[PDB]
């Protein structure tokens, strides 16, 4: 099927320039079909930023100005989005979708790429495994967790048992402090399972190229 | 320059009722061809948004028939028949006539269910943080509503208020309730001073706390 995807660096100094690449499988970026870049601001205003169709034909936003470039790469089936200046207020998830004449856009959107713009240097979470101090309700229900914290820009991806263990879970937003981020993920299952079956929680931090697998053990 | 109003949120819609969002444009979206250009997504919490209908009335491709759309040329709306759980989240329109292609502010989608009293977790700080210096002691308050919560942390019996941090989810799409997630951050020192450490929930499914501790 046809699929894009968005990829490029989470972090950008205000005043540099932002590069975003879009990679599209299973149709060709040739087409007369609008290669678009929209990006969506944190509090989730969205905000259309332009296209690029026919290989050679663009179009802009004007609150862009002159600081953004639609261009592609035909060989490779990928099609590009730079936004010279940034400043803090171009901080959003940006994703590339394909739309048509009818504004019909199909499942054609990418997953979305996280961008922040700031000064911060990037830091890598610290994760602790979150295990009840005792026994709960037994022949019941139990429920364990893990703490990513001190990171910096987000996201940080975080899943179980490699993704087999998806049901029960719960992953809280971040909260913001010192310019780093706190996050938790709970996850509920049977007293039966744990500690019966390993319960791993994986996290990982494109920003920082950083990978971490706890495995949660009885106190 | 097209501006598009939306209400930031909807009264509670129950699982089996129908819904109508509504979008107002500031200039008419009928073009010289007979078609109005407008898009109707729906965007769920950390998904891509997803086109339900666009042209104003068509919907796209493997949408479910329980969306349809109506309209004008200025003011539109975005029928939900039979609502369900999975149908939470943020619906946005956007204009397709000219440039920029601008969208409306979205609408949350917010379901009723019935009264659910919290799981209340509480975990004591990990051995691997206390070689840091830090303490967190970590309290989950899963599956609850409706959303409104109040969670109170006590070191001895005492209320502690200063550096707490709480984090919501935003409405479960299978059952419809809420979680969040309290942190109280103490330095490895201080953690050491205490030995009791509570975490308390007070929900309307209860007119007594619900009380979750551990000695150190
Ligand atoms: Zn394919
Ligand atoms: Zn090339
Ligand atoms: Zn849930
Ligand atoms: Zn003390």
């Amino acid at each position: 099927e046809v699929k894009l995807s968005e990829s490029g660096p989470g972090l950008v100094k205000p005043s540099q320039s932002l590069s975003l690449t879009c990679t599209v499988t299973g149709y060709s970026i040739t087409t007369n079909y609008a290669w678009t870049w929209i990006r969506q601001f944190p509090g989730n205003k969205l905000e259309w930023m332009g296209y690029i169709r026919s290989s050679v034909i663009t179009r802009y936003n004007p609150s862009l100005k002159s600081r953004i470039s639609i261009t592609q790469d035909t060989s490779k089936n990928q099609f590009f989005l730079q936004l010279n200046s940034v400043t803090t207020e171009d901080t959003a998830t940006y994703y590339c979708a394909r739309y048509d004449y009818y504004g019909n856009t199909g499942d054609y959107w990418g997953q979305g790429t996280s961008v922040t713009v700031s000064s911060a240097k990037t830091t890598p979470p610290s994760v602790y495994p979150l295990a009840p101090g005792t026994a709960a309700l037994k022949s019941s229900m139990v429920t364990l967790g893990c703490l990513v914290k001190g990171y910096f820009p987000e996201p940080v991806t975080v899943t179980w048992n490699s993704g087999s263990l998806s049901s029960g879970v719960h992953t809280f937003p971040a909260v913001l402090q010192s310019d780093l981020y706190t996050l938790t993920s709970s996850v509920t299952v049977p007293s039966s399972t744990w500690p019966s079956q390993t319960v791993t929680c994986n996290v990982a931090h494109p920003a920082s190229s950083t990978k971490v697998d706890k495995k949660i053990v009885p106190r | 320059d097209i501006v598009i109003t939306q209400d930031e949120l909807s009264n509670p819609v129950t699982s089996g009722e129908s819904v109508s969002i509504s979008c107002r444009s500031s200039r008419s979206l009928l073009y010289k061809d007979g078609r109005t250009y407008l898009n109707w997504f729906l965007q769920r919490p950390g998904q891509s948004p997803q086109l339900l209908i666009y042209l104003m009335s068509t919907r796209a491709s493997g949408v479910s028939d329980r969306f349809s759309g109506s309209g004008s040329g200025t003011d539109f709306t975005l029928e939900i028949s039979r609502v369900k759980a999975e149908d939470v989240g943020v619906y946005y329109c956007q204009q397709f006539v000219e440039y920029p292609f601008t969208f409306g502010s979205g609408t949350k989608l917010e379901i009723k269910r019935a009264d659910a009293a919290p799981t209340v977790s509480i975990f004591p700080p990990s051995s691997e943080q206390l070689t840091s210096g830090g303490a967190s002691v970590v309290c989950f308050l899963n599956n609850f509503y409706p959303k409104d919560i109040n969670v109170k942390w006590k070191i001895d019996g005492s209320e502690r208020q200063n550096g707490v941090l709480n984090s919501w989810t935003d409405q479960d799409s299978k059952d419809s309730t809420y979680s969040m997630s309290s942190t109280l951050t103490l330095t490895k020192d201080e953690y050491e001073r205490h030995n009791s450490y509570t975490c308390e929930a007070t929900h309307k499914t209860s007119t007594s706390p619900i009380v979750k501790s551990f000695n150190r």
